[PDB]
């Protein structure tokens, strides 16, 4: 028996697999920033914006109109800055969209032991605006520091 | 040109009918005696008497428009 | 060509919306109480002749300009 | 005998032997009577 | 905010309608007005999804159950998410 | 005066050995639909939901997602195995709705104390003309 | 156990079901009251399950369906034999294969008609055939027309002897239940009897027959007198001057020293330089080792002697920790549902035709087969045709097991069930590798387009731009290309031309097979292939799995396998029947094949087929523009569409003529197809309403109501319409082009 | 595909699709607000004729303009 049912209960939708409920897994998908419900939303959402905009540069530059240019450094740096302007807009969007002033909020208050636990602030109009802000902070700083590394202090690489 | 013309003629002639037919159906005919209460655009009547899609006026409009693009083109 | 071919599209798109409006008008706005015997009443009255004269000249042209151009080709 | 008469005349055996003749003796028309474009004999 | 379901003074007392519908939106009610002394009726419309099982099998020469499409809600538009 | 059956919470559950086809977020934020009956003896039956599942002796009790699905589920019990089943619809808040037999009586069958919703005494071509309607929130069959 | 269990005259041989329509159902049998029923009595006609319940008679009248299919096919194959005895210049094309086109067919002399017998060479006027049936005949050693005529007298004797047993085993002699349910005596039979049979015999054909004949005709010498096929058997010493072991007898044979046949048992491989065909001793050694093979392989299940395996205990010994209890219960789905087996053939049946194709476009197994181009095209298009419908087929009979013969109560599979558990997640995972080849398939084409629209050629995905190298394929075609060397030492050579090398085949001025060059165009074509094949997978596998249930209709098999919708209801709920997913997929095959094909032909053309010249140069029939414009779809639509249907439509006045009026035809046929693929049934009804008013007036109505096509009716019908028309159109584009120019 | 596909088997592939943006981790925090469904029938049979007439509309204006303007005439 290695496929159980989602957490005992077969009438949910959804299966335990060693894919979804490995302990390697399950270790992994916890320390991720999203799934940190007891540290501020700010932080989180700086780490994202820092490995999004981070790995965002390379395709743009790598791959734009003047990747064969001079100025292939930069414009393209430019352009994954300007998806992070776009990216954290359509978050800021949805922070607008989905939760109100008034409401608190809305993430589960339970764990899979059934055990109570403080729910995250990351679904709350605050806690979803916090995260906007970082990960727009985090993805500038990103895209300033990948430009840095691979065309300011020009340091070694394959450059694909 | 006769034969251009005729088949412009047979064009003009089939979207007047798909049209007309829709515009004087569009009440209630014998398969949906109660189509005026059913709105002129509604998908369907359900697949019962043996079946009704396409069965009320806007599809009518919807199937002339193919043959008003033909005859134009 | 460009206008020809413009204005010509607009005629069948602006002709294939007068016949839905009055579709629009026969399920909406049509009133039988106040046109009782009138010459819009006669129309639903004998639509089944209408209709089927028009399939008959539709059918009519389609087959013998399609058996026409099928001879030459 | 009877049912294999019915069986003769149901529509697609009789359609079948009656579009086949038609077929035929057109064909042998437009043997013998090639490339008619019009009605010369009146 | 449902699809409207009515039952119309023709019906036989069959209860065909009743036993095709999916999502228990008829029932069967004592009446006067046929062999069967008995009629149709829709007191939960709430739950219909507007399958028109109901009036496929209606042998009337006209239904005497009639379902007319309106608002469509997360039941009336079969969402199960 | 027949009561509605109150809903126990602990009835045992079919085994089953769990499908994607369950619930969903709509049982958390909207109802979800919960379905008992009665086996006499441990077999098998289809779930609704895909797959199949053992059903216990004694009570059993399943919840689903829509009332289609008890609805079908409750129909192949009755004419497959013969239960008795009923359904309940439960809220978020934890409210619970006796659903299906509305009078203990299956809807099919006749039963007296029932009120007539949505009864129209005429004719379906006796309805009146859209244009009389007009201007007007009530439609021609509310009428 | 496994004995003949026969009963006899089960039914009695009588024209009185003949003369009553629809006699196998009840509800048909009643008599037309619309015309409704007409097109029911069509469709119900071999719908066996749902005549009857009993499952015997369902396979008695299978095995005699069988017999029927068995004793048409004897019949065509007697009418090719005939039409290539008399009406045909084969004779003519033996002498000069490499000039005289095939030709099996005549027309007769009327209506102007006879613009249609081309001068297809050799004295001979007539329609050049496609189907390659010159090319058989000519391994098979036949060198007279006498001999065809026998084969087609032969095949005549056999077709009455298959129409003869499928009466006798349906109306006198009726095989049991348990006679169809002995499944391991079959599979033996089948494996050692027929395959293994078959092979050892047509082995023994060309190591006797083919072999010396086609010596003969390849050395020169004169067909007629070429000595006689029994001549050579009668006569070993004649046999033994072209192949000295045949002094020895069978003796090295049953001495085990087989090595001394290797003058007409050789590992050849390539091509034969004089014909263009694989060589006749690989194939009788490949036929050889096959029989040889399928019979050791024959021995393995169990029957009425204790040795042998178990068909049940082999399902049941293997499960593993994640399927549970494994395969158990599969032999008794099996070997109780003609549906199961059925979708497993079939799809079967399909991927080795497919595989056929291939292996029969990359290795020639006839004389003078590559060299003859249209050959080439028409049997690869028509074996892909083929096997896309059969595998379509498969899932739409898989549904038809899950709507029907599917229950859990009784013959019940942990493996079924476990992916009916599953399956959203399958669906989903299978929904996002669509959508993601798709994109990364297709809109490298747009991307393409747009930089060429653009004047940006260098930000393509060209191989003078940003290359996506097939590296995979290149290294598997250097591996065989170098298999003789280290890996298969016993090979003199390759097992194809197509992988590389300074190997090439040219027969009478014309290329036969040459090493396909792999680029970044056969990498975008390739990856659409795969995107196509995964959209129809899609489609199919959500209407198996979804036939009985699913979140928006949990009572859908109930509703039945083949029903139009369930109303207007939960938004609508159209086509969601698996019948409608089998009818959505038949559009996807076609896609598929069609681009198939279409990539075959322009690669074919462009990098293989040709002309060499005297000199040793060699120039194709485009000029190899395939690895340039075939990335965009511009050029796909100019430099392929475009420029070789000029072959097409300018066949009128000349022996193609026939070709254009079928791609007219084609196209119409196509674009009628839209009328049943676009409409719905209520308006046609209403319609035909007035035009039954009409009839009324003048006393004329019919009492068998006019209806309208019902809705699954109207389907089927487009559907059908728009796969003949959208096929017929590349029959007549490949057939004239591939004529004119090859 | 608006024009010969229809709505069920869009909206059981829509559910399923529902369903794994609902079980994909990292993917649960973004929820809709609105439920997603297939199109309407007469929405899209709207959808289907809009794509069909831009189609015609695009296409013979392109050939009829670069006929005449690659040559005037
Ligand atoms: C569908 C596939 C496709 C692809 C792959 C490309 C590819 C390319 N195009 Mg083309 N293009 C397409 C379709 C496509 N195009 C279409 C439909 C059009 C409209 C007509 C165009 C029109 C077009 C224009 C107008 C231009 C290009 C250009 C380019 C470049 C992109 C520049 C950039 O800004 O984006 C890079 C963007 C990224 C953020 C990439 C994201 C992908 C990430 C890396 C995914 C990796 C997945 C990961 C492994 C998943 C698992 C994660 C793990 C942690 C588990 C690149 C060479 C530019 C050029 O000319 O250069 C040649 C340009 O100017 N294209
Ligand atoms: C290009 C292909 C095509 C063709 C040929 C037709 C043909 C026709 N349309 Mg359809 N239609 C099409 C596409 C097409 N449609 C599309 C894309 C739509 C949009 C959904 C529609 C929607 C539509 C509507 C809404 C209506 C029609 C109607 C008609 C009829 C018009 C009158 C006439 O021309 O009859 C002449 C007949 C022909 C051209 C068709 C027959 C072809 C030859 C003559 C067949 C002779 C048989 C031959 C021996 C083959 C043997 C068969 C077998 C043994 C092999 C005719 C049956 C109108 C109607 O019903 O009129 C009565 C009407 O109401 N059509
Ligand atoms: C639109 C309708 C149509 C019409 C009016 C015609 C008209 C004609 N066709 Mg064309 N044709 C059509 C469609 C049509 N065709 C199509 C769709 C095809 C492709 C299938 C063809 C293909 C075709 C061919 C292949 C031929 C014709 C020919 C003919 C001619 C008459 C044949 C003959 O000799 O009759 C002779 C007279 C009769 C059979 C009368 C019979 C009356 C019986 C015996 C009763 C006597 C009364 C007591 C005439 C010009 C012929 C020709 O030579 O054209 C110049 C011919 O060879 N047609
Ligand atoms: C696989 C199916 C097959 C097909 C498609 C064809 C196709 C063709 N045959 Mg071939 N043929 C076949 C099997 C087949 N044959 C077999 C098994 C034999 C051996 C007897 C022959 C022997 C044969 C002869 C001897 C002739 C043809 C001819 C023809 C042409 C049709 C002429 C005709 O029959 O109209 C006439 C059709 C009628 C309906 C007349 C009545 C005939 C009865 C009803 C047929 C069944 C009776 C036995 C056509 C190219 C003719 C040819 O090409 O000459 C130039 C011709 O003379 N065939
Ligand atoms: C070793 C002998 C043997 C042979 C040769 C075959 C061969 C065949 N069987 Mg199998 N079968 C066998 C044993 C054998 N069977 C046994 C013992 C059983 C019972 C367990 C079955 C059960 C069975 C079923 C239920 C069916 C078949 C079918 C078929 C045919 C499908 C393959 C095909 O058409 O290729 C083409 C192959 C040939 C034309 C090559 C020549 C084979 C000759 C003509 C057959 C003579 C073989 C026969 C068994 C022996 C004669 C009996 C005697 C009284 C005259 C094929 C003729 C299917 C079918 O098509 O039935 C009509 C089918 O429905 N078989
Ligand atoms: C996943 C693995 C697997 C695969 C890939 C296949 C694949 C194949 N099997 Mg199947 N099979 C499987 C599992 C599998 N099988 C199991 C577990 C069983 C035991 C129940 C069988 C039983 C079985 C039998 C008994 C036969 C096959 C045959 C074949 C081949 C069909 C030939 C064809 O295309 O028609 C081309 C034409 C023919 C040669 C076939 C004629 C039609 C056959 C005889 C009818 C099938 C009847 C079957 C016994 C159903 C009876 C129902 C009964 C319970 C009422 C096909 C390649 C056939 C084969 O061996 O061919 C060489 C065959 O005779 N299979
Ligand atoms: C290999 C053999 C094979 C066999 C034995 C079966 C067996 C069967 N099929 Mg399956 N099927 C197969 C392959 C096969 N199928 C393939 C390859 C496909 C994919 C297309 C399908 C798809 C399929 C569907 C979609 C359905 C079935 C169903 C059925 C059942 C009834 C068939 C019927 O009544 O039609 C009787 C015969 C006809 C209706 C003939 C129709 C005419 C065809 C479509 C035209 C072919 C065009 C022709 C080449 C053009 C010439 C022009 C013309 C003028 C002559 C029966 C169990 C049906 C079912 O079980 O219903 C519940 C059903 O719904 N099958
Ligand atoms: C010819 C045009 C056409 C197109 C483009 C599509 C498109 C598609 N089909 Mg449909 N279909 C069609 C005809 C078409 N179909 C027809 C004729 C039928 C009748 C049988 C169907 C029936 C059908 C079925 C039954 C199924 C589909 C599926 C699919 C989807 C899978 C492909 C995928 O997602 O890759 C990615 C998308 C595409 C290749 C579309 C083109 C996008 C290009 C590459 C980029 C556009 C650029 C970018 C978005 C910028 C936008 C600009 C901005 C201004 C908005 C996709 C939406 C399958 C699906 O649902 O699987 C997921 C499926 O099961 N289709
Ligand atoms: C991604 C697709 C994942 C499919 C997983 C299927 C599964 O459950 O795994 C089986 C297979 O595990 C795999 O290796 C899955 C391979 C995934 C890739 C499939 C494509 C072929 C390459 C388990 O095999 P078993 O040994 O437990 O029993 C098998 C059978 O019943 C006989 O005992
Ligand atoms: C010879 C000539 C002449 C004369 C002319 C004429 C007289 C003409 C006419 C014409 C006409 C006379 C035309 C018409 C047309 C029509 C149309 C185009 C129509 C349409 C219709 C519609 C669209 C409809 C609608 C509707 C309906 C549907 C129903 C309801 C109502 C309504 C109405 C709304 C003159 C001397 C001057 C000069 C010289 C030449
Ligand atoms: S298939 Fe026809 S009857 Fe059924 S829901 Fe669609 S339009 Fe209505
Ligand atoms: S509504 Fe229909 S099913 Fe019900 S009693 Fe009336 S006629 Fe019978
Ligand atoms: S439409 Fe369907 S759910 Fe609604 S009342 Fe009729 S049968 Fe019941």
């Amino acid at each position: 028996q290695v496929i159980q049912p989602l957490n005992g209960d077969p009438f949910i939708g959804g299966l335990e697999t060693p894919v979804t409920s490995s302990p390697l897994i399950a270790w992994y998908l916890s320390n991720l920033p999203a799934y940190r419900t007891a540290v501020n939303p700010l932080l989180r959402g700086v780490e994202v914006g820092l490995a999004h905009g981070f790995l965002l540069v390379g395709p743009f530059v790598k791959a734009g109109p003047l990747r064969n240019t001079e100025y292939a450094g930069a414009a393209g740096s430019l352009a994954a800055a300007g998806l992070v302007v776009i990216l954290s807009m359509c978050l800021t969007m949805y922070g607008i969209a989905s939760f109100k002033e008034g409401e608190p909020s809305i993430a589960p208050a339970l764990t899979l032991t059934g055990r109570k636990k403080q729910p995250d602030q990351l679904q709350s109009a605050d806690g979803w605006a916090k995260f906007t802000g970082g990960f727009f902070f985090g993805g500038v700083s990103g895209v300033t520091w990948a430009c840095f590394l691979m065309y300011v202090l020009d340091l070694p690489y394959y450059f694909k | 040109d006769f034969l251009v013309h005729h088949a412009i003629a047979l064009g003009l002639h089939t979207t007047t009918l798909i049209l007309v037919k829709g515009a004087l159906d569009a009440r209630g005919s014998k398969l949906m005696p109660d189509k005026k209460d059913f709105g002129y655009s509604f998908p369907c009547d359900g697949p019962g008497r043996g079946g009704t899609c396409d069965i009320s006026a806007w599809d009518a409009f919807y199937l002339a428009v193919f043959w008003m693009l033909n005859t134009i083109g | 060509a460009a206008l020809y071919t413009h204005h010509q599209y607009i005629a069948g798109f602006i002709m294939t919306g007068a016949f839905a409006h009055g579709a629009i008008f026969f399920i909406r706005d049509y009133n039988p109480e106040q046109n009782e015997d009138n010459v819009l009443a006669r129309m639903l009255d004998h639509k089944e002749a209408i209709i089927s004269h028009l399939s008959w000249a539709s059918l009519f042209l389609g087959f013998h300009t399609l058996g026409l151009y099928v001879h030459n080709d | 005998m009877r049912d294999f008469k019915t069986y003769l005349s149901v529509a697609p055996v009789l359609s079948t032997l009656w579009f086949g003749s038609l077929a035929g003796l057109l064909i042998e028309i437009n043997r013998f009577f090639p490339d008619a474009l019009t009605f010369p004999f009146f | 905010m449902s699809h409207s379901v009515k039952i119309y003074d023709t019906c036989i007392g069959c209860t065909q309608c009743v036993r095709a519908c999916p999502t228990d939106v008829l029932e069967m009610i004592p009446w006067d007005g046929c062999k069967a002394k008995q009629i149709a009726s829709a007191p939960r419309t709430e739950d219909c999804v507007g399958c028109k099982r109901c009036e496929s099998a209606c042998p009337t020469d006209f239904l005497s159950v009639r379902v007319y499409l309106w608002h469509e809600t997360t039941r009336s538009m079969g969402l199960g998410y | 005066g027949f009561t509605p059956p109150e809903l126990d919470p602990n009835t045992p559950s079919p085994i089953f050995a769990g499908s994607t086809g369950g619930l969903l977020r709509k049982a958390q934020v909207e109802e979800f639909y919960v379905i008992t009956w009665e086996s006499p003896k441990e077999q098998i039956f289809e779930m609704p939901t895909g797959g199949a599942a053992i059903m216990r002796e004694g009570p059993n009790l399943l919840k689903l997602a829509r009332k289609e699905q008890c609805l079908a589920l409750g129909t192949r019990l009755r004419s497959k195995y013969k239960i008795k089943y009923q359904f309940y619809r439960v809220f978020p808040s934890g409210e619970v709705q006796y659903l299906h037999p509305k009078d203990g009586v299956y809807p099919e069958k006749v039963n007296p104390g029932r009120q007539g919703v949505g009864l129209n005494m005429r004719s379906i071509g006796k309805n009146v003309s859209p244009i009389e309607v007009k201007f007007t929130g009530k439609q021609p069959y509310d009428l | 156990e496994v004995k003949i269990l026969v009963d006899r005259d089960p039914v009695k041989t009588s024209f009185e079901a003949w003369a009553k329509p629809g006699h196998f159902s009840r509800t048909i049998a009643k008599g037309p009251e619309t015309t409704t029923w007409i097109w029911n009595l069509h469709a119900d006609a071999h719908d066996f399950d749902s005549h009857t319940s009993d499952l015997e008679e369902i396979s008695r009248k299978i095995f005699s369906a069988h017999f029927g299919q068995l004793s048409i096919i004897f019949l065509w194959l007697s009418g090719m034999y005939f039409h290539g005895a008399r009406f045909s210049n084969y004779e003519a094309w033996l002498s000069d294969p490499t000039h005289i086109g095939p030709s099996a067919q005549v027309v007769w002399p009327i209506v102007g008609q006879e613009i249609l017998n081309g001068d297809v060479g050799g004295g001979f006027r007539g329609i050049q055939i496609t189907s390659g049936f010159f090319q058989i005949w000519r391994a098979s050693g036949i060198t007279s027309e006498l001999q065809l005529y026998c084969t087609a007298i032969g095949a005549l004797v056999f077709a009455a002897l298959m129409l003869f047993a499928g009466w006798f085993h349906y109306h006198k002699a009726a095989p049991k239940l348990a006679w169809f349910q002995d499944v391991e005596s079959m599979l033996n039979h089948h494996l050692a009897g027929l395959l293994g049979l078959g092979s050892l015999s047509w082995a023994g054909h060309q190591i006797h027959v083919s072999l010396p004949i086609n010596q003969f005709l390849n050395a020169g010498v004169d067909p007629k007198e070429i000595p006689l096929p029994h001549e050579l058997i009668l006569n070993r010493d004649l046999l033994a001057q072209l192949y000295p072991s045949f002094a020895e007898g069978a003796t090295p044979f049953f001495t085990l020293n087989w090595s001394k046949y290797a003058d007409f048992l050789t590992f050849r491989g390539g091509l034969d330089p004089v014909t263009g065909g694989l060589w006749l001793t690989d194939t009788a050694h490949h036929h050889l080792a096959i029989a040889i093979l399928f019979l050791i392989a024959g021995h393995m299940y169990r029957t009425n002697w204790g040795i042998g395996h178990g068909l049940k205990d082999i399902l049941e010994a293997h499960k593993g920790p994640f399927t549970g209890q494994g395969h158990k219960g599969l032999y008794e789905i099996l070997t109780t549902s003609w549906h199961a087996q059925l979708a497993l053939n079939l799809a079967m049946l399909g991927s080795l035709t497919i595989v056929v194709a291939h292996h029969m476009y990359a290795m020639p197994p006839y004389p003078y087969l590559a060299t003859d181009y249209g050959t080439q095209l028409s049997l690869f298009t028509h074996h892909m045709w083929i096997g896309g419908f059969l595998i379509v087929g498969a899932a739409a009979h898989a549904a038809i097991f899950m709507v029907r013969d599917y229950d859990p109560t009784t013959r019940y599979n942990d493996l079924l069930d476990r992916v009916l558990r599953h399956r959203d997640a399958i669906i989903s995972h299978l929904n996002w590798a669509c959508i993601f080849l798709g994109f990364h398939s297709f809109g490298l084409y747009i991307h393409n387009d747009t930089m060429s629209a653009l004047g940006r050629p260098q930000d393509m995905f060209s191989d003078t731009a940003i290359q996506l190298q097939p590296v995979f394929a290149q290294w598997i075609q250097n591996t065989h290309a170098l298999a003789p060397s280290a890996t298969a030492p016993g090979a003199t050579a390759s097992t194809s031309l197509t992988w590389g090398g300074s190997d090439l085949v040219a027969v009478g001025g014309k290329v036969a097979l040459l090493p396909i060059p792999l680029g970044t165009a056969d990498f975008l074509v390739h990856h659409i292939h795969a995107f196509t094949i995964h959209v129809t997978v899609l489609i199919l596998l959500k209407g198996v799995l979804f036939a009985r249930s699913s979140r928006l209709i949990p009572d859908k098999a109930n509703l039945g396998f083949r029903f139009p919708c369930d109303g207007p209801g939960r938004g609508g709920t159209c086509q969601v029947s698996a019948w409608d997913h089998v009818f959505l997929g038949l559009f996807w095959m076609y896609n598929s094949i069609s681009v198939v094909i279409f990539h075959f032909s322009w690669k074919m053309q462009s990098d293989v087929w040709g002309s060499i010249s005297d000199q040793g140069v060699v120039t194709h029939i485009t000029g190899g523009n395939f690895a340039q414009s075939s990335i965009t779809i511009n050029g796909w639509l100019r430099d392929f569409l475009w420029a070789q249907a000029s072959q097409v439509i300018q066949s009128y006045g000349s022996s193609l003529s026939a070709y254009g009026l079928f791609f007219l035809g084609a196209h119409f046929v196509w674009a009628f197809s839209l009328m049943f693929l676009f409409s719905g049934r209520g308006y046609w009804q209403e319609l035909i309403e007035s035009i039954v008013w009409a009839h009324n007036k003048l006393k004329v109505a019919p009492a068998t109501q006019p209806r309208a096509l019902s809705i699954v009716q109207g389907r089927a019908v487009g559907v059908t319409h728009y796969l003949l028309g959208g096929i017929a159109t590349t029959w007549a584009f490949f057939l004239a082009r591939i004529i004119a120019v090859g | 595909m608006f024009l010969i596909s229809w709505r069920g088997y869009w909206q059981e592939l829509i559910e399923t699709l529902a369903w794994a943006h609902e079980r994909t981790p990292l993917a649960n925090l973004i929820r809709w607000r609105d439920k997603p469904v297939a199109l309407s029938i007469v929405q899209a049979r709207l959808v289907g004729l809009a794509h069909f007439s831009v189609g015609y509309i695009f296409t013979y204006a392109a050939f009829l303009i670069a006929s005449t303007s690659g040559k005037f005439g």
